[PDB]
């Protein structure tokens, strides 16, 4: 009887695509991209001590020396003015962020006490120059117990730039230790106005810094940060407690207002994604197995078919997070799982409430011991009564109820760690543009998938097989990925249609790919527009059940492209001479008649449209004897 | 409110318009930080209240006790003075960039201390109208300004002047309300009275020949302002 063809055997991801790129000079340290008004645009790509401005075709129009410090070349360092400017060493680029309002580009590296640098953008016909830099470090305002201009940490930092009113605000998070906080500190969290005279950053601002005792163990990574709605959000990876093992990491989401420059509302939520494999593995507490370390994330609006899942409305922003296991487990390596934004808020709002009201659950935790002082809700840090002069809600807190979800891909991702994510919304559907450690790109629809991934593309970025950099950026219909010393530009609609090995999968492609079936291969129109067609597709007969009958006989034909979405009405079958149609794989039953080791041919004609594509044609198999 | 004969010039220093110069501004004040130095300037709206800009302060909830106001003087470094501490602060609604300020004790008026008239709710200032702007060398420097429309200035400001703002036309002189002068008032003369229509806030580029200047519109938020004091 009937066999079964695995939904692969149609995908062949071993097909290579060349796709334009840009040699760096060395390993890429960051990138960020402009999309100005006059359809102007750039792509800015940094390395160790150089800065690369690119055109809209990854062609380096202007490069510029960002280091080394203590060495008469690097313009940034020289624009700081008459020396000394030190200590000397290599300038490694920890921030590359642009302020759309000026416009202007920022760049802050691990030389020069973490000072930033401004680069007024100078336009060109679909191109952009960076006019010479202007050091963001006021001489007479800075000091070792208070350097307001110290934005960049050498231990990795992130910055989100925000327009409030008529000046630009810099929400800012940095990791710190002893050798950083010691003196000329960048300070963990802060919000900073950029002075209108470009001289740097207005002094004063309240900022937060992991307290002296916990500078050593409790190091916080800052994986990602963004602006949406009326809030700057900050995405983290840190130990689950001050007194628990420093090897016990766990991702959180830290929030701040996007219209209200103060840390008085420093809310922190604990995200918590896990894997749920039916069986449930050994050391895991029901619900799923925890992947508590985020390796990248990206927020984006979702499609119809995804909003329904997740129970939300089309258009709504949704953070997505690419979680890996604690340390390096042993199961799938990467789990991606959606957190929608509104609901992250609505938790944190009811997070706030339960901490500040009439009856207060006695024995709660405002917490964040690592930042401020411990204190039970509602009363503020250290202090033991809530004196009505101040409020409760005007203090930083940690919303205890964590936020929990389950991998969107039931562990199908599989063993190769995902390293970079960029979620978009290609028309009414939605797609995740994943990058892996083994040097490959995974463009895959983002529907909660049960049994398999809905592949758009999986292919290797170039030949040097190297991990794809976290921070991924975009231009028109062309994402930029980075790996090693190179930068690649992948089109949002996946490069080719030449992995779909069968007119089956090929004509099931999501419109935008342009995929049509050119006879004995799939491909866009470019590749064979004599015979490129996107409509019809011929039935493939694989085998049958009774393989030798007498001169009735209930043949069961077994193949694919048999049904409409069973079928019936009209399909011919000539099993050496007349048979008779009588009511993965698609099977069938055919009672046959006498004659007055032949082949077995099936033929679909005058057949109505399928959802995706139309079935018509003949395929003929051998091997059916006659018995007397 | 809002009446000086004082600076014999009220309608006679419209000659020295092209340029910034020294002069008097009684309602303008000088907010004094905890350490001692001047850091931002204000606007006497009542004896108890000082309307000023949100950006002067880092956080709406920082302890103020120590923060003080200096009404009376011209110079910023002599019993022709007053020294009133700040008791509290009231952070105006998202986007006002406004900050009222109750004082430890109501002030006393004279020649160089005077209230200023708050405008009607949502009353718009006609282009062509004349307004003034004080600021801090070691002395005050008033300067007279021409009002222009949000139409007019959104050209040069690249369509980025929101509905709750106004702009004055650019002085040809390189002089304008910039750093350390924010929160100082933008008094406009109407129906024989000076009337607080704006508040010096940060601009993108400041004190730049022939370039406009944006201020936050007070009439736009006065219903808030009264509510803050009345009670
Ligand atoms: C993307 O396709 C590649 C190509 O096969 C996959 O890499 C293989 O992974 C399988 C298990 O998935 C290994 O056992 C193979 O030996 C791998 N070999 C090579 C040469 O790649 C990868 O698994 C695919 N990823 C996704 C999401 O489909």
């Amino acid at each position: 009887q009937c066999p079964r063809t695995p939904y692969a055997a149609s995908r062949d991801f071993d097909v290579k695509y060349v796709v334009p790129s840009f040699s760096a000079g060395g390993l890429v340290q960051a990138m960020v991209t402009y999309e100005g008004d006059r359809n102007e645009s750039a792509v800015f790509v940094a390395i160790r001590n150089r800065l690369h401005v690119l055109g809209p075709d990854l062609k380096s129009v202007q490069s510029l020396a960002t280091g080394p410090a203590g060495d008469p070349g690097c313009q940034t360092c020289a624009a700081c003015g008459p020396g000394p400017h030190g200590p000397p060493g290599d300038t490694d680029t920890k921030v590359l962020v642009l302020d759309p309002a000026l416009p202007a580009l920022v760049s802050c590296g691990s030389s020069l006490q973490g000072r930033c640098f401004l680069h007024d953008l100078e336009p060109q016909g679909t191109a952009v120059h960076l006019a010479a830099p202007a050091c963001l470090f006021s001489a007479h305002h800075n000091r070792p117990d208070d350097c307001p201009d110290c934005v960049a940490s050498p231990l990795g930092t992130r910055v989100t730039v925000v327009e409030q009113g008529q000046a630009s605000y810099f929400y800012v998070a940095s990791s710190l230790d002893a050798a950083v906080a010691g003196s000329f500190s960048p300070r963990s969290v802060s919000i900073r106005r950029l002075k209108a005279d470009a001289s740097g950053f207005a002094p004063g601002f309240v900022a937060l810094s992991v307290l002296p005792k916990h500078l050593v163990s409790y190091s916080i990574e800052y994986v990602h940060s963004f602006h949406t709605g009326a809030f700057v959000y900050f995405l983290t990876v840190q130990p689950a407690s001050v007194t628990d093992d420093p090897s016990a990491l766990h991702t959180r989401l830290a929030r701040l207002s996007a219209t209200e420059p103060e840390l008085g509302d420093y809310r922190e939520l604990v995200l918590d994604c896990r894997f749920a494999p039916k069986l449930v593995p050994r050391g895991s507490p029901e619900g799923g197995q925890p992947y508590p370390v985020l390796q990248v994330a990206h927020s984006a609006p979702v499609g119809a078919q995804l909003a329904t899942e997740l129970s939300i409305a089309e258009g709504q922003e949704v953070l997505f997070g690419v979680f890996v296991t604690g340390k390096d487990g042993g199961g799938p390596n990467s789990v991606v799982c959606a957190f929608p934004i509104d609901l992250l808020d609505t938790l944190i709002d009811e997070g706030v409430e339960r901490c500040c009201e009439s009856p207060v659950h006695p024995g709660l935790r405002r917490g964040l011991d690592f930042f401020q002082s411990p204190s039970f809700c509602p009363n503020p840090p250290g202090l033991e009564a809530l004196s009505p002069n101040t409020s409760c809600r005007h203090f930083p807190l940690l919303v205890s109820s964590s936020f929990s979800r389950v991998d969107l891909f039931n562990g199908l991702l599989g063993p190769v760690q995902v390293t970079a994510l960029y979620v978009t919304r290609l028309d009414n559907v939605t797609v995740a543009h994943m990058g892996t450690m083994d040097g490959r790109i995974l463009q895959v629809e983002l529907v909660r998938s049960l049994n398999y991934l809905l592949y758009v593309s999986n292919f290797s970025l170039g030949d040097s097989g190297q991990p794809v950099q976290r921070d991924v950026s975009r231009l028109g219909d062309h994402l930029l990925f980075a790996s090693g010393d190179q930068v690649f530009q992948v089109p949002i609609q996946g490069p080719g249609c030449r992995h779909f090995l069968t007119c089956g999968r090929c004509l099931r492609a999501w419109h935008f790919m342009g995929c049509g079936w050119c006879g004995n291969m799939c491909g866009q129109q470019k590749e064979c527009p004599g015979s490129w067609q996107q409509d019809h597709c011929p039935p493939k007969l694989t085998e049958f059940h009774p393989h030798s009958g007498p001169l009735s006989t209930r043949l069961t034909l077994c193949g694919s492209n048999f049904y409409l979405h069973p079928e019936g009405t009209h399909q011919v079958t000539v099993g050496q001479s007349p048979c008779r149609p009588l009511p993965f794989v698609e099977e069938f039953e055919c009672e046959l008649e006498p004659l007055g080791p032949t082949n077995v041919s099936l033929t679909v004609t005058n057949m109505p449209p399928g959802k995706h594509f139309r079935v018509d044609g003949t395929s003929v198999l051998r091997g059916f004897s006659f018995m007397e | 409110c809002g009446k000086r004969v004082d600076r014999l010039d009220q309608r006679r220093s419209k000659l020295r318009v092209v340029g910034g110069h020294p002069g008097n501004s009684p309602w303008t004040v000088s907010l004094r930080n905890r350490q001692g130095q001047h850091f931002c300037g204000g606007s006497l709206v009542k004896e108890q209240w000082i309307l000023t800009a949100r950006q002067c302060f880092s956080s709406c909830h920082m302890p103020l006790t120590g923060y003080e106001v200096w009404l009376g003087t011209l110079f910023q470094n002599e019993p022709s003075l007053q020294r009133v501490p700040v008791a509290k602060m009231v952070c105006g609604p998202s986007g006002s960039q406004l900050v009222l300020l109750k004082l430890e004790r109501s002030v006393t008026l004279n020649q160089r201390v005077a209230l200023i008239c708050l405008p009607p709710e949502w009353y718009v200032v006609p282009p062509g109208t004349k307004c003034e702007i004080a600021g801090w060398d070691t002395v005050l420097n008033v300067a007279l300004l021409n009002v222009i429309s949000n139409q007019e200035c959104n050209i040069k400001h690249r369509g980025r002047v929101r509905e709750s703002e106004m702009c004055t036309e650019g002085l040809l002189a390189p002089v304008g309300a910039c750093e350390g002068d924010y929160g100082g008032p933008l008094a406009c003369f109407t129906h024989n009275s000076w009337v607080l229509e704006g508040i010096i806030i940060p601009n993108r580029v400041c004190a730049r020949s022939r370039w406009p200047a944006v201020f936050t519109r007070v009439s736009v938020f006065v219903d808030w302002i009264h509510k803050v004091m009345r009670l």
